[PDB]
């Protein structure tokens, strides 16, 4: 078993954008809209994705 | 194994001690270990009657060589015939409790 | 999670009473003697972030222990003393008094 | 049920709970003209009962199942049993192999919690240990080995290891009764009624061994001392067990 | 009524409500006050 923070950054560059902040700091909510990548662990059996108190996940 | 224990040495008292009481532990642990085979339900089962008899059984033989003990080198010949009677008793009566047991349950 | 210290900020409502139902916790295998709330932050490479600590501190209880484990190991080594009374002679009983206090 | 406004009643000692769902939502609604809304649902729930298992297993307890509205304080949300509130089946098909149903009362209370004055309603089931497993399991092998201990009083004196033996392997035999016992109970700490009888055999079985080494002991010197000394074992033993025996049970029983 | 003041509030609250934005998202942090109430707390497993 392992517990991870699980860390990701691509370039999309139909998401640039131009405004007061240089860095948009959005819930998990928002990584729904938007393509992200399809990674699996080949190894891997059953695995969890925490979710409390909301999906553990962040997009910048 | 525990009728076995008829056919040894009235001197053997040691070896009928060991017979006698590794027997009935055995049957303890029979008795616990198939405990668990069922759920813990309130009643007694026919498994646990099957072995309640043989339970006495066995107790029945530690004390038959208790008793042989007792009067050894004091009525020889009372000992003597408990062991003969005993040998005979005990395998006959064990065999007719089996036979009424299996007439009993595998008809139902 | 998502949210820095310059997004948001923890603290315990009430600031020692924020927790509430500690001492009516029934344990039969413990018994809890103390808890704390804490409050700081933490750091990650992605930034630093608010914490809030809530902690108990819980003490086993003995006597299952005591009748359980203590008890049979004291008896056992009575049992063992026991073969000193036995004369010397007497070899096989004192053998298996010993041998089976050792192996149990 | 999911397009009108619907109680968030919960249960309030239940470890987990959930409602059914095969084939569909085990749910009924109904609704009458004058706006009565009557809703039910099946559900399944774990719920904690904390035993005190002091007189175990004579044991009796009451297990409370407690329900109120999550966020609706007494102001909001008032909760109210009918005449016919709880109703039990033929009770004879239930899963209660160790206990057996007494009956049933309900309460209701007003709580006070962080968040308000919430009114909860409690059911409490009584539930008394059923006394045919546990004697077929520990009393009557414990009794059993207690008196295969006595036995040894009828044994030739002179016949060192075969007493001894006999002596050695009742207190071992004992010792494993006594784990096995335990083996039911959660760890707690008390001690209970089984204990005390494990314990009080295991003293006499201990009691019966140590009878012998004295025995031993004083045939070097006084003869006439372990002669009669055989005798008065056999005569105290299975008067003592018997006295316990009376003294256990009509304490434990009427109590 | 009661009931049509509550619901036109509740309209009026949630009109226009962006939920990917939280309360001054870019000025000062918002400060969450926390409670706990412990049920239980039930198995202690080493
Ligand atoms: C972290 O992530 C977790 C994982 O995602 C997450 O858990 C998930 O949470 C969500 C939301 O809370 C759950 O989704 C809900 O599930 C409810 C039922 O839950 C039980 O059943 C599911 C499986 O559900 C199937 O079966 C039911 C009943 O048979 C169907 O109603 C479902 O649609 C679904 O059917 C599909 O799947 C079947 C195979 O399973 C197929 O055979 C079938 O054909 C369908 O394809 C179980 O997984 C649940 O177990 C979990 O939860 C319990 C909770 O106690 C745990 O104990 C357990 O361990 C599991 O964790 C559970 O057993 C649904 O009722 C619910 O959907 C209703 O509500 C939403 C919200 O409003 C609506 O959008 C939705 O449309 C439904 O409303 C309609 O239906 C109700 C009737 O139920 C009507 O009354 C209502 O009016 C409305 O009707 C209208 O719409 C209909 C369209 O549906 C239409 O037909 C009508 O005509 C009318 O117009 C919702 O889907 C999800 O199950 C959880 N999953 C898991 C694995 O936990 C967790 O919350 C996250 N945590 C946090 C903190 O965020
Ligand atoms: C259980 O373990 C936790 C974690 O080890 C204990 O929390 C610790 O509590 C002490 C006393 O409150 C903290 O010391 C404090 O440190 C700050 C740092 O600036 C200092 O300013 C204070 O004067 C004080 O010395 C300690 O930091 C804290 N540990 C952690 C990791 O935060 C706790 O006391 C233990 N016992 C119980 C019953 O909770
Ligand atoms: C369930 O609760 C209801 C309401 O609290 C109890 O109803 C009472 O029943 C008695 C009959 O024994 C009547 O004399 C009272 O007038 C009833 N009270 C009300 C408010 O109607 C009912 O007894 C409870 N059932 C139990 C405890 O088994």
């Amino acid at each position: 078993t392992i517990d991870v923070f699980f860390r990701q950054s691509w370039k999309d560059e139909r998401l640039k954008f131009k405004g007061p902040m240089t860095v948009l700091r959005l819930n998990n909510l928002m990584a729904s809209k938007i393509w992200t990548p399809d990674t699996f662990f080949h190894n891997g059996k059953k695995s969890v994705a925490h979710n409390m108190t909301m999906p553990n996940k962040l997009l910048r | 194994l525990s009728q076995v224990s008829f056919w040894l040495n009235r001197e053997s008292v040691p070896a009928r001690t060991v017979f006698g009481v590794t027997t009935v532990l055995t049957m303890t642990t029979l008795s616990i270990s198939a405990r668990n085979s069922l759920p813990k339900v309130a009643y007694a089962t026919a498994m646990d009657w099957f072995i309640a008899v043989c339970y006495a059984f066995v107790f029945s033989a530690l004390i038959e060589f208790a008793t042989v003990n007792y009067f050894t080198k004091s009525q020889p010949a009372r000992a003597a015939k408990i062991d003969r009677l005993s040998r005979i008793a005990f395998p006959l009566l064990f065999g007719i409790f089996n036979l009424v047991y299996w007439a009993t349950y595998l008809n139902r | 999670y998502g949210y820095t210290t310059d997004d948001i900020e923890f603290y315990w409502r009430g600031d020692d009473n924020a927790v509430t139902g500690v001492t009516k916790i029934e344990l039969p295998q413990f018994s809890i003697v103390d808890y704390k709330l804490i409050t700081k932050k933490v750091v990650f490479s992605t930034g630093s972030y608010p914490r809030l600590s809530l902690s108990f501190k819980l003490k086993r209880n003995i006597g299952y222990f005591i009748l359980q484990t203590y008890m049979p190991s004291i008896l056992i080594t009575i049992l063992s003393w026991v073969s000193f009374w036995i004369n010397y002679d007497a070899s096989a009983a004192r053998v298996a008094l010993g041998i089976t206090t050792v192996l149990t | 049920v999911g397009k009108i406004w619907i109680p968030d009643t919960f249960f309030r000692n239940s470890k987990k709970a959930d409602a059914h769902w095969i084939t569909t939502p085990n749910r009924m609604l109904r609704i009458w003209n004058d706006g009565r809304v009557l809703y039910t649902l099946r559900l399944t729930i774990d719920a904690e009962c904390q035993l005190q298992l002091h007189n175990f297993p004579m044991d009796e307890h009451s297990c409370p199942l407690e329900f109120s509205s999550y966020g609706y304080p007494r102001e909001e949300i008032v909760y109210q049993w009918k005449r016919s509130s709880v109703e039990v089946g033929d009770t004879r098909s239930w899963r209660l192999y160790q206990f057996s149903f007494v009956g049933l009362r309900n309460t209701t209370e007003v709580v006070k919690t962080t968040s308000g004055d919430y009114v909860v309603m409690s059911v409490y089931f009584d539930l008394s240990r059923r006394m045919g497993y546990f004697t077929i399991q520990t009393y009557i092998p414990c009794t059993l080995i207690v008196v295969l201990s006595w036995v040894s009083f009828w044994i030739n004196k002179d016949a060192v290891p075969a007493r001894t033996s006999l002596g050695i392997t009742t207190v071992l035999t004992m010792t494993t009764l006594s784990t096995i016992a335990r083996k039911s109970l959660p760890k707690v700490s008390y001690v209970t009624a089984m204990d005390l009888f494990v314990s009080v055999c295991f003293i006499f079985v201990f009691s019966a061994l140590v009878e012998y080494g004295t025995l031993h002991y004083f045939v070097s010197s006084q003869p006439a001392r372990a002669a009669k000394m055989d005798s008065y074992a056999r005569i105290f033993f299975p008067t003592a067990f018997c006295l316990f025996n009376l003294v256990y049970w009509v304490s434990y029983l009427y109590l | 009524s009661n009931m049509s003041l509550v619901k036109e509030t509740v309209d009026r609250l949630l009109k226009g409500y962006d939920i990917r934005l939280r309360p001054d998202f870019g000025g000062p942090p918002v400060a969450v006050g926390m409670n706990i109430d412990i049920a239980s707390i039930d198995m202690v497993s080493e």
